[PDB]
């Protein structure tokens, strides 16, 4: 599924984060169906 | 009457006994400067709840039926259903509204304090130094008499109207803001700060422009950013306290927080610390500005009269009761543990990594900045042995777990129970995370051979599977920037330090033609997996690597070895050998829209310059209007779901698209 990666993309090494400042949050694994499960067809 | 009495506000005879210290700390003080901070903190918490607490993004975060690895501090803290987390956030909103107005202030403080610290401890990755502070300022203010001036509690209850507060309501609040400032100034005595490494990019902002007139930009980042933020944080609570240097100190800490309101997006931190710095002034200062206005205006303002006596203070002629001894105890005990918890890192050593302790409670803002090169998460099936590879960020809603060993043990445990929904029976999960802190060599932070599901973590034992930060390779950082400046616009470099016995298995993608590895220090042995051929390198020897194939860099030195990956992306180079060939023939078919999608983005990022400030600001208030409207309308959906029940999905769908409307 989308929870896994192959052994060509998980082994690519190449492809500043201060911990103080405060977005994605909807690019989850089973998000769009668990959203429509609890809500309507949005 | 002494020299020290005019200077510190008390003499040593006020510290002669416990009774004279209770009398000093419960000395009757004007409620006015405490109750303008109560408004300005409770109004900046009303704004903070839809924006930074995540009320407007609560449906995306705490959604029911979602496979998610959560990081609470105490692992017994489970979040409620989404319908009830909208009730926690509307109780916290009524708490911040009754703390703002002063309406039922003791009830409305624990209506804000209790669901804030529930939400705060429910996610270790949302911890900042300000979201910790807002739960500290709301914790103190539960016990302070902040509804004793400018409140509707004054209008309803007549004995709370304009009445004296004890001195300890200011000595805790001034003692907190002194601890916020001064402990941040000795967290910035680290060698990464006094040498100009943390926030090295910050002087390139346009707000450091007048300092460029006298200094270089190499020295603007060293003096103004690093030594100017050291000598302000070290001496802000000394300048704000004393009367001779407060107006010099109030100007320097107003500028320091109007800069940080734009240099960083840290929520309301720059406005809470701006509303707190007048607590160091004389407590009569709201009455000294009420009297300066026209005469019939002050009936909408609070009262300018002298404060009436209160039961909460100790007066001169009175034996101090049990409440007055609980204010001289709360002042000394809490300002002791506020001085101790930024240095309590020898106790909670299980939370200790490359930086000391968990983030949020140590006042080391901007002292350590990280950059991750590579995360490789490798599961291993329990009944087969299929060595498979997970996505680097599968069920997490954050990227802070890769720095902290307590959160990696939480992620490896949560992945051990979530992966059987994807036919992995009992995984053995290995994390291979490459972090470089403050422009250092990239190295593994955790050992890549340890099974983190069965690895031993406890909060008070130093973790066995955390690699030490190689600080003897910290002299190399002047040479690494010399190599980075030696490269052209095309070639990139990845500096990597590896431990003895460990190796790095890198797959150079086929886009990276002409990549090579040059050993800077140590002794590695580069294996090419497709040819099964080794080649031992020593210090200074380069070696070209194939594109599209595997290679392994085995460290064979007894000391940690250091090397670099001087690669160039010849795919996007040959793309810009054709697109920069295409544009000159334009002013005379997969590639033509890739040119046009870059001429597309050239249109709107340039009108970022060409938009006015007044319509920028008008759009920013529209955004804010939509984040306050969605958070109000999605609350009423889930507040109807508990009272009236949950309707059909087609009628739930009509409201959420209505709530998600741009206004
Ligand atoms: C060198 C150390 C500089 C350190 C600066 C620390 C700031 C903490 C503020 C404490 C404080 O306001 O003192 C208050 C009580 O003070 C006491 O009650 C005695 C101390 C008991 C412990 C309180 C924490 C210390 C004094 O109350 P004030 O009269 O309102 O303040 C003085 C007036 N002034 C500010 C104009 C001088
Ligand atoms: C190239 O050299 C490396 C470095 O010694 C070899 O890696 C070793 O491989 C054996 C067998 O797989 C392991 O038992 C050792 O632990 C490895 N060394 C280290 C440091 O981990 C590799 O096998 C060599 N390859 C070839 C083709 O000769
Ligand atoms: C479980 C639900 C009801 C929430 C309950 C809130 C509890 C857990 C909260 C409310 C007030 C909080 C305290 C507020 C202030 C501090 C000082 C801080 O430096 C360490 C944590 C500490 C000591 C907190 C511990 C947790 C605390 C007691
Ligand atoms: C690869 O890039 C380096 C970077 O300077 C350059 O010196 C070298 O000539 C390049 N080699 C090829 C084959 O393009
Ligand atoms: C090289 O550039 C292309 C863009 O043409 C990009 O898609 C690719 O990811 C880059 N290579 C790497 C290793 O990032």
């Amino acid at each position: 599924g989308a929870a896994f990666v192959s052994k060509q993309e998980g082994s690519e090494v190449v492809k500043p984060d201060p911990l103080e400042p405060r977005d994605e949050l909807a690019d989850h694994i089973g998000f769009q169906e668990a959203y429509r499960r609890f809500y309507g067809p949005v | 009457d002494s020299r020290i009495g005019k200077l510190l506000g008390f003499e040593w005879t006020d510290l002669s006994s416990w009774r004279r210290l209770v009398t000093l700390l419960n000395r009757p003080t004007d409620p006015a400067s405490l109750a303008v901070f109560r408004f300005l903190f409770g109004f900046l918490m009303v704004l903070d709840i839809p924006q930074e607490r995540g009320l407007s993004s609560l449906d995306r975060k705490y959604l029911d039926g979602l496979d998610v690895c959560r990081f609470p501090l105490l692992d017994a803290l489970r979040p409620l259903p989404l319908d009830w987390m909208y009730l926690v956030y509307t109780i916290m909103f009524l708490g911040a509204l009754g703390m703002m107005l002063g309406l039922c202030y003791r009830i409305s403080c624990v209506l804000f304090l209790l669901p804030y610290w529930y939400v705060f401890l429910l996610d270790k990755t949302s911890w900042n130094n300000h979201s910790y502070l807002y739960g500290l300022l709301a914790f103190q203010l539960t016990f302070m008499d902040a509804n004793h001036y400018w409140s509707v509690d004054g209008l309803l209850n007549a004995h709370r109207r304009n009445a004296h507060v004890p001195l300890w309501n200011y000595a805790v609040l001034r003692g907190q803001i002194f601890i916020v400032y001064f402990i941040a100034g000795v967290k910035k005595l680290d060698a990464d700060w006094v040498e100009g490494y943390s926030m090295e990019y910050l002087s390139r902002h346009w707000l450091f422009s007048p300092f460029k007139l006298l200094l270089s930009e190499e020295l603007t980042s060293l003096l103004v950013v690093h030594w100017g933020g050291l000598l302000l944080d070290l001496s802000a609570g000394f300048l704000l306290f004393f009367d001779v240097s407060r107006s010099i100190g109030l100007f320097f800490v107003s500028y320091f927080h109007c800069m940080n309101s734009q240099l960083f997006s840290i929520g309301m931190f720059s406005y809470v610390m701006l509303a707190s710095s007048p607590l160091f002034c004389s407590p009569e200062w709201p009455r000294k500005l009420v009297s300066y206005c026209p005469r019939r205006l002050q009936q909408l303002l609070p009262l300018k009269a002298a404060p009436q006596p209160s039961v909460s203070c100790v007066y001169k002629r009175q034996k101090p009761g049990l409440r007055h001894q609980l204010g001289a105890a709360f002042t000394l005990l809490y300002l002791l543990e506020q001085l101790f918890l930024p240095y309590s890192h020898f106790l909670t050593q299980g939370y200790n990594n490359w930086t000391n302790g968990l983030y949020g409670y140590s006042w080391d803002m901007m002292v350590h900045s990280r950059s991750h090169q590579h995360v490789k998460i490798t599961y291993r099936d329990g009944r087969t042995g299929e060595l498979g590879y997970l996505n680097p960020g599968v069920f997490t809603q954050s990227r802070r777990w890769k720095d902290h060993a307590d959160m990696l043990k939480q992620y490896a445990t949560c992945l051990s129970r979530l992966l059987p929904k994807y036919n992995v029976t009992e995984p053995q999960i290995y994390f291979d995370i490459w972090v470089s802190i403050n422009d250092r060599f990239q190295q593994r932070i955790f050992d890549p051979r340890v099974d983190i599901v069965q690895a031993a973590w406890s909060p008070f034992q130093r973790t066995s599977w955390v690699q030490p930060l190689l600080m003897d390779l910290s002299p190399w950082r002047a040479k690494l920037q010399e190599i980075k400046s030696s490269l052209d616009n095309h070639t990139e470099v990845v500096f990597i330090a590896d431990f003895p016995g460990l190796h790095l298995e890198n797959f150079v993608s086929e886009d990276l033609g002409n990549t090579s590895i040059q050993l800077l220090q140590g002794e590695v042995t580069v294996e090419l997996v497709a040819e099964q051929k080794n080649q031992t390198l020593r210090e200074g020897e380069k070696m070209q690597l194939p594109a599209g194939e595997y290679h392994k860099v085995y460290t064979t030195s007894p000391s940690p070895s250091c090397y670099m990956y001087v690669y160039v992306n010849t795919t996007e180079l040959a793309l810009e050998q054709d697109l920069a060939y295409l544009q000159e023939l334009k002013e005379k078919t997969p590639l033509v829209q890739t040119f046009l999608r870059r001429q597309q983005r050239l249109q709107e990022i340039e009108r970022r310059r060409n938009t006015p400030f007044h319509e920028r600001f008008f759009r920013f208030l529209l955004r804010k209007l939509y984040v306050f409207r969605r958070s109000f309308l999605m609350t009423c959906i889930s507040l109807r779901n508990l009272i009236l029940g949950r309707p059909s999905l087609e009628q739930l769908a009509q409201e959420v698209t209505y709530a998600n409307l741009r206004p």
